[PDB]
């Protein structure tokens, strides 16, 4: 035989290689599936053919006009387990695309046990292809629900959501239990009786978030069923129809083998495991049967109510994802238990205007919460589920006359009425801290024209849109050359080239001056936010009116200048960096808590707002606030932030969960914190009264106390302008006060190290100098002696230096001009 | 590594936009919506053979040489005397490789038939079979050659005097499904000429409204299938080196006479195993695939549906090979037809056109390359 | 970085006019004349002589920064002025940026199709520039790094088009690249170097001139030692042609058909034990007794390929016992 | 070049062809400029490889002519008509 078959294996395999920058058909595709019929090369041509199967959706396409679908429904009945992975993943890749053309074809003779038997009988990502498999074979599909749902499957589920390393089948496994519970009271009553639900629970609280708002969609569907007692029939009738259908073919099985003819090592041979086969199925049904009768409609809405109130405690969650999941499905709540709603409205809101007390006034509340999210589409996505309860209070039939009397009130027989509705589902149904804690400043006033008062939920396609990436290849910007790649290694070669020049620069600033002016640019307004960019020429400027404004010191141009979007009243209180080695991201923190995350500062067509939550939420608006005090540690993740809260709180990124608190020991505000920026563990804050301390992350929130000092011999509090511990050098602990004392201290010691001789005291990262704010700038060594003085042509308003180079910004207090000094020889 | 980067944060939870989806920019998104076939098949169940071969006598009408292509569905018409052969042979061997493309498919032939024979021979299939396809092969070497009135010719029971019989009249004897295989000396004009009554049958059914009592339904006479010998007055060839049913060999046996036909058309003739028509015997069978025969036949289908998928628009693609196995393998052999044919100043014909970048398209030599690694083989054996 | 800047950036005013960058922010190029008019008179026609210098460093000084994207200005700047220099001193100096690997062998978009047009440009020009001296040598300086790249299909039916040209060197080499992707992409590349075999093994014995013999002789030596794949089953046709070629038409003729005969029998080897029997007397009726004095180089060289590979080494002298005749006297 | 295909000659008979054009004869030059239009009929598409020389030649001796301007200019914008 010739070598055809390999020669055009081959070339496929350079084709795929190195001449898919092209995305016309490979025009050796009709080979590779000629070549798939003989047990000499199925398993080469099968890897290639999934190798280009990864390519896209060009690629399945391709392959499904040409005809591969009835070849891989083939090779499901030839067993062996090295086809298995390669079956799994070629299957995973083509049921993500077009699975409603695909589902019907896995039942005709038990292809589901494929899948069903590489889950239960081989890696993680198997697996997880496996029941990404098996999710889509279900997805709107009640005759393979049936199917699919076996106890032992549920159970290997749960096996697995309790400890599987890679989150993607954590994710899935999920997702099917989701979509297991459909619309299903008998899978429901199943899974209920075999503790899923309480798994689900747990799985509420986990690292990951897309794990969170998967098991936010899965107590989504369980939902008890408003069609209930008419599905409960609707299922009872095929039930009793395959009993009998599977009975008739039994006694037919029996009488064909009452042929009067042993015939031995033979069909009867053959037949006789079909029997006890056939006899498992029978009594699957009946078992099934069996718990049916037994529903108890009434336990499982109790269930329900069970799992809403622990559902609750993520309204502070990390990402505005479960939050979207969250509103979505508190507005499917409204769309089922509508009348509870409508009654407790009235209540609710003419004792705003002046029963209440259950758990469902807390998702009431949680709504308005919800209702004012710092994300944007949150906003009118909750808004947009109010605005269904509106338009029904607006009328209510015969309510509409009370419902008007009672709003002319908003501007500044009925009892008994609005009482009667409540018993009227009361009986249809046949610890509690509710604790109603929310920071009340604002107010509820009362791009789809129309409103389906059950929300869509577009999870599920963002979640199946992942199997169209590629994944046995690295994607783009990872490649080994590329253009988003040779971006990266441009910056990556100023990086170290500003880090180099620094280190050569930096003994200038002991001898050199610092009397000489770069340039001056005009805010037109009061700055007190002040940052330059760390490696990159930029400084972000940021005052009273939330509006934050960036600069381009080096051709002296105003890139962009926007507003925060935060409500009137409150002010930002910081200004950070993030991600600075390779593009940076604006972090804005408000003295309302309000942290939020912006992407392309610079640019005023193209910002975008990546996330937005609360770190915070305890604080409490008084006038000597000083509001969120935040300070990040890149190794690490985390984000210490504190401020009105007696307590400061770590915040993590990769789980985007509250790791610990821990309290502050005082009743005194926060006026600066810092931390180590390459260890990780010790961070030292300064408090308005005067007390300088030490805490430590490695042992119990109650005693990661270590040490405490106050600043100065002195009794008396004294304010304290800023704490700082450089980077660089020699990392010299800098503290300073507002009666003109700068000292420099020791962690390990008690007794300070130095002191010398008010509106900010400022450290160079790698400069040793201290800045000192008076009406003349004086700018010293960290060993004490004066460097240099001169003025900024009243009092300062804040310094900051760039955190390499020899810039120092000033501005005057009542001063909209903004001046920029450079350290030269 | 950075944080705050990941596709969560880069894409809040929505899905990729519907109305960037049909503006693909990288080329990333081409979809084919009708991916799958809707399962409706119009399956071939019965065949008509018509075979007018009365075998010592040629038609008057075209003149012949001394020695001439006579053999036919590889059988001599010299080694059997007057009538075991002139039917009872040639239609066994020409039914025994029909069987090849589809076994599931009964067979029954003509035995130089009449007028009064047809009648049956075609109604009685119409009649058994209902909507599915009923296959027509006709071969005549001992009949005039067709005329531009659109008639063919048949025998009397004294097989004296040729009568002629209609294809206005054929069409309305049989029905709608067809696949029709002319194996005359010029098949285009019996082509237009179904072609033309097929459209006055339309005209006269819609717009005269005097519907002629036909066993088939009116529109669905344009599924008929149509393939032909000669794409113009153009006369076969008389040569006594090939066999004189050329066209029938290519869409019935494809590996045997490409093979022949290579052999034929080698550049070198020397070192080889020898009017000298070369002996070559393949052993297996075409069913195997182990077997070297069956491997030729193998990497055959292959190339073959490689060149039809790559040279046709898809919409025809997908009517012409992927509906029903017969229909395809009857094309899968005219497009070796379009290229071995065309070598011998005879060119093809199909109902439905095919671009004429068949018989030049780069991939054959793979075949030809084939070929010589399997007969290298038999010389060496 | 002081001093090589500055010379990269007047090389670049020199050419186009704009600066150097790698990536932070480019320009076509139309302005070149425009920018490099005003040059020499803000210091004090034909201007190949600066062109000419200012190409004679990029094959020469190597610089550290990125170096594969002014290939997009010096390939558009291959015809900007008519010479059998400068478009061959670009040709060579875009062919030399791209060596082993800085683009070549790294996979992914805007990394594999700026090679892939880089290479269908010098392609495009190898073939159609009219000046028959461009192409002896720009197809001759594709290294093996661009085989992944020219062994598709659609490079290829354009490549072999090559091997009919009018130079017998360009046949020479194309031949043996065509020998070299043998085993890059086969089932493109086989099946037609079997049609130019046969296509040459047919011209070789129906062609009547010595020089069209002397060529098909040698385009068959090249292409035996170039690729070993299309060898070994063709090797009856291809000796029945070549072994009855030793005439007295000329002594060119006969000593290229013993180089196709010695070169055949070092490629194919062992499998000669059904010709070496008539093979021997065949070749040594043209060893000894010469009509004339011709070149024996070939008629030696011919058994010294076919004796050592063949390994009947021992025998010849027993089954031949003339040959130590033969070779007492030769010297 | 009607009948049987020259994708293989073309390098040969196009620069045996520019030998011709380059020097002005007058009554040649129409008979040469049809048949190397005759044969970018039977290449088709692939002919953009020899475009640009045989533009520059023409352009050299001031020779135009309807027939391979407008077939030529439809060959760049992908409109082939026999």
């Amino acid at each position: 035989f010739t070598g055809f078959f390999e020669q055009n294996l081959t070339a496929f395999e350079l084709w795929l290689k190195y001449a898919s920058n092209v995305r016309h058909p490979p025009e050796q595709l009709p080979i590779v599936l000629q070549v798939l019929l003989s047990q000499v090369h199925r398993i080469r041509a099968l890897v290639l053919l999934s190798r280009f199967l990864d390519l896209g959706p060009w690629a399945v396409y391709l392959s499904l006009s040409i005809g591969i679908f009835p070849y891989v429904l083939k090779l499901l009945q030839s067993p062996a387990p090295e086809l298995k992975p390669i079956l799994v993943f070629i299957w995973a890749r083509i049921m993500s695309i077009d699975y409603k053309n695909t589902q019907s074809e896995l039942i005709k003779e038990k292809g589901y046990m494929y899948f069903v038997t590489v889950l239960v009988p081989t890696t993680d990502e198997q697996k997880a292809m496996a029941v990404f498999v098996l999710a889509s074979f279900v997805r709107n599909f009640p005759l393979g629900q049936k199917n699919c749902f076996s106890l032992e499957l549920v159970n290997k589920l749960c096996f697995y959501i309790d400890n599987s390393e890679i989150p993607l089948l954590r994710q899935w496994c999920v997702i099917l239990l989701g979509l297991l519970f459909a619309d299903n009271p008998l899978n429901r009553f199943v899974c209920m009786n075999t503790g899923a639900v309480e798994i689900l629970l747990k799985s509420l609280k986990d690292p990951v978030p897309e794990v969170r708002t998967a098991s936010i969609f899965a107590l989504k569907h369980f939902i008890s069923g408003f069609q209930d007692a008419e599905v409960i029939l609707r299922l009872q009738q095929e039930f009793e129809e395959q009993y009998q259908q599977l009975h008739s073919q039994l006694q037919h099985l029996q009488n064909q083998s009452h042929l009067q003819q042993q015939q031995s090592q033979q069909q009867q041979q053959h037949l006789e495991q079909q029997q006890m086969k056939i006899e498992k199925q029978i009594r699957h049904c009946q078992v099934m049967q069996n718990q049916l009768e037994v529903i108890d409609l009434r336990k499982l809405k109790r269930q329900e109510i069970g799992n809403l109130i622990s559902i609750l405690p993520l309204i502070n969650d990390g990402s505005s994802l479960v939050r979207k999941e969250l509103v979505v499905y508190f507005s499917h709540i409204v769309s089922r238990y509508s009348n509870f709603f409508i009654v407790v409205v009235f209540n609710d809101l003419l004792e705003e205007i002046k029963s209440q007390g259950s758990i469902f006034y807390t998702v009431w509340k949680s709504l308005l919460i919800l209702a004012e999210d710092p994300f944007l589409e949150n906003k009118e996505l909750s808004k947009q589920v109010i605005d269904y309860i509106l338009l029904e209070l607006s009328a209510h039939k015969e309510l509409g006359g009370p419902f008007a009397v009672m709003e002319k009130f908003l501007l500044k027989p009925m009892r008994t009425s609005l009482a009667k509705l409540f018993q009227s589902l009361g009986f249809s149904e046949s610890s509690n801290t509710s604790m109603k804690s929310h920071t009340s400043k604002k107010g509820p006033s009362g791009h789809t024209e129309p409103l389906q008062l059950p929300l869509n939920s577009s999870f599920l396609d963002y979640s199946r849109e992942y199997f169209q990436e590629p994944q046995m290849k690295k994607q783009e910007a990872d490649e080994p050359g590329s253009v988003e790649y040779n971006a990266r290694l441009w910056r990556r070669n100023r990086n170290e080239t500003i880090i180099q020049e620094t280190q050569g620069e930096k003994k200038l600033s002991i001898y050199g001056n610092w009397s000489k002016k770069l340039i001056s640019l005009n805010n037109k307004s009061q700055p007190k936010l002040m940052k330059f960019a760390q490696f990159e020429d930029q400084l972000i400027t940021a005052d009273d009116r939330s509006t934050i404004t960036v600069f381009d010191w080096e051709k002296g141009k105003t890139l962009s200048k926007f507003s925060n979007g935060t409500p009137f009243g409150t002010k930002v209180t910081d200004l950070k960096l993030i991600n600075e080695d390779d593009s940076a991201l604006l972090l804005t923190g408000s003295s309302d808590g309000v942290i939020k995350i912006y992407r392309d500062y610079q640019d005023v067509d193209t910002f975008k707002i990546v996330s937005a939550w609360r770190g915070l939420t305890d604080m409490l608006l008084t006038p000597r606030s000083t509001g969120l005090l935040t300070e990040w540690l890149q190794i690490r993740g985390s984000l210490l932030t504190t401020g009105d809260v007696k307590v400061i709180r770590v915040w993590d990124a990769h789980t985007e969960t509250v790791e610990v608190d821990i309290p502050a020991k005082t009743s005194s505000l926060i006026t600066s914190l810092t931390a180590d920026q390459l260890a990780g563990n010790i961070f030292v804050a300064g408090f308005a009264d005067g007390s300088l301390r030490v805490y430590d992350r490695r042992l119990d929130p109650r005693d990661s106390m270590i040490r405490r000092w106050r600043a100065g011999n002195d009794k008396q509090g004294v304010w304290i302008n800023n704490v700082h511990l450089q980077r660089g050098g020699y990392r010299e602990l800098v503290s300073g006060a507002t009666n003109g004392v700068v000292e420099l201290w020791d962690i390990r010691s008690e007794d300070p190290v130095e002191s010398f001789v008010m509106t900010c005291m400022q450290v160079h990262e790698h400069a040793p100098i201290i800045a000192t704010g008076t009406k003349q700038i004086k700018i010293w060594t960290t060993s004490g002696d004066l460097l240099n003085s001169f003025k900024n042509s009243a009092f300062l308003s804040s310094m900051a230096f760039h955190p390499h180079r020899m810039m120092i910004a000033a501005t005057n207090s009542h001063d909209s001009i903004v001046n920029i000094y450079k350290c030269e020889d | 590594i950075f944080y705050f980067d990941d596709k969560r944060h880069k894409t809040n939870g929505n899905p990729i936009p519907e109305e960037d989806k049909q503006r693909d920019v990288n080329r990333y998104y081409q979809p084919i919506t009708d991916w799958k076939i809707m399962k409706d098949r119009q399956k071939t169940v019965s065949a008509a053979l018509l075979l007018c071969l009365n075998l010592g006598v040629d038609p008057p009408d075209v003149m012949k040489t001394h020695p001439c292509a006579r053999v036919e569905a590889w059988v001599d018409p010299l080694n059997f005397q007057d009538s075991k052969k002139a039917i009872e042979q040639i239609g066994k061997n020409l039914q025994a490789q029909y069987e090849t493309l589809s076994l599931r498919t009964r067979y029954k032939q003509s035995l130089d038939p009449c007028v009064e024979d047809v009648k049956r021979f075609c109604n009685s299939l119409r009649r058994t079979s209902k909507e599915d396809r009923i296959l027509f092969h006709y071969n005549g070497h001992g009949v005039p050659k067709p005329t531009k009135s659109g008639e063919i010719w048949v025998f009397n029971r004294g097989y004296t005097q040729y009568i002629p019989v209609s294809l206005y009249d054929l069409q309305t004897w049989l029905g709608a499904p067809c696949i029709f295989v002319y194996d005359c000396n010029s098949a285009e004009n019996i082509l237009i000429n179904f072609q033309k009554f097929v459209q006055k049958r339309i005209k006269d059914d819609e717009e005269g409204n005097h519907d002629v009592a036909a066993p088939s339904p009116t529109s669905a006479y344009q599924d008929c299938f149509q393939l032909a010998s000669c794409t113009s007055d153009e006369l076969l060839l008389m040569s006594p080196e090939l066999p004189a049913d050329l066209f029938s060999c290519c869409l019935t046996c494809p590996i045997e006479i490409s093979i022949r036909i290579f052999l034929m058309q080698s550049p070198l003739k020397d070192s080889k195993y020898k009017s000298k028509i070369p002996n070559v015997n393949i052993p297996g069978m075409l069913s195997d695939r182990r077997t070297p025969l069956g491997e030729l036949n193998w990497i055959f289908t292959a190339i073959t549906d490689t060149i039809a998928w790559t040279s046709l628009p898809r919409p025809l693609f997908k009517k012409l090979f992927r509906h029903d196995l017969m229909i395809a393998a009857l094309f899968r052999n005219f497009l070796l037809a379009k290229r071995i044919m065309p070598w011998y100043n005879c060119h093809p014909v199909s109902d439905p056109e095919l671009p004429d970048s068949i018989t030049t398209h780069p991939m054959w030599k793979s075949w030809d390359l084939a070929m010589d690694e399997v007969l290298t083989k038999i010389v060496i054996d | 970085s002081t001093v090589n800047s500055r010379i990269l950036n007047l090389l670049s005013i020199s050419l186009s006019g704009e600066k150097f960058i790698q990536s932070n922010q480019q320009f076509s190029i139309e302005k070149a004349r425009k920018s490099r008019n005003q040059s020499f008179m803000k210091k004090t026609i034909t201007d190949a002589q600066i062109l000419i210098q200012c190409f004679k460093m990029l094959q020469l000084i190597h610089h550290q920064y990125s170096l594969t994207e002014f290939v997009r200005l010096i390939t558009i700047s291959y015809i900007e002025h008519e010479d059998s220099s400068v478009r061959k001193l670009a040709a060579l100096t875009s062919c030399d940026l791209f060596i082993k690997d800085d683009i070549c062998k790294q996979t992914s978009v805007h990394a594999l199709h700026s090679v892939s047009e880089v290479l269908s440009k010098l392609l495009m020009i190898a073939i159609t520039d009219p000046v028959a001296e461009i192409r002896l040598e720009i197809l001759q300086h594709l290294g093996s790094n661009f085989d992944p790249q020219l062994a598709q299909p659609d490079n290829l039916r354009l490549l072999f088009m090559a091997l009919n040209d009018e130079i017998f060197g360009i046949q020479l080499e194309a031949i043996k690249i065509i020998g070299r992707l043998s085993s890059v992409n086969p089932a493109y590349v086989v099946p037609s170097l079997r049609k130019t075999l046969l296509e040459l093994l047919t011209q070789l014995k129906f062609s009547n001139m010595p020089k069209k013999k002397e060529e098909s002789a040698t385009l068959l030596c090249t292409l035996i030692n170039s690729s070993d794949e299309v060898a070994k089953p063709y090797i009856d046709p291809i000796l029945d042609v070549i072994l009855p070629k030793c005439q007295d038409a000329s002594s060119a003729v006969a000593s290229t058909a013993l180089k196709v005969l010695g070169e055949l029998s070092v490629v194919g080897g062992k499998e000669m034990t059904r010709y070496l029997k008539e093979l021997m007397p065949l070749i040594i009726n043209t060893f000894q007794d010469q009509s004339n004095s011709f070149k024996r180089d070939a008629a030696l060289t011919t058994l010294g390929q076919l004796a050592a590979s063949s390994g009947y080494v021992v025998g010849p002298l027993l089954d031949y016992p003339e040959l130590l005749g033969i070779l007492i006297n030769i010297l | 070049a009607k009948n049987i295909n020259l994708s293989e000659m073309s390098s040969r008979i196009v620069q045996a062809l520019v030998r011709i054009l380059n020097n002005g004869d007058r009554e040649l030059t129409k008979a040469t400029m049809n048949t190397l239009s005759l044969l970018l009929l039977q290449l088709g598409t692939d002919f953009v490889v020899f475009v640009p020389v045989i533009n520059k030649a023409l352009l050299r001796n001031r020779i135009q002519h309807s027939v391979y301007d407008q077939l030529v200019n439809k060959l760049l914008n992908n409109e082939c008509l026999p």
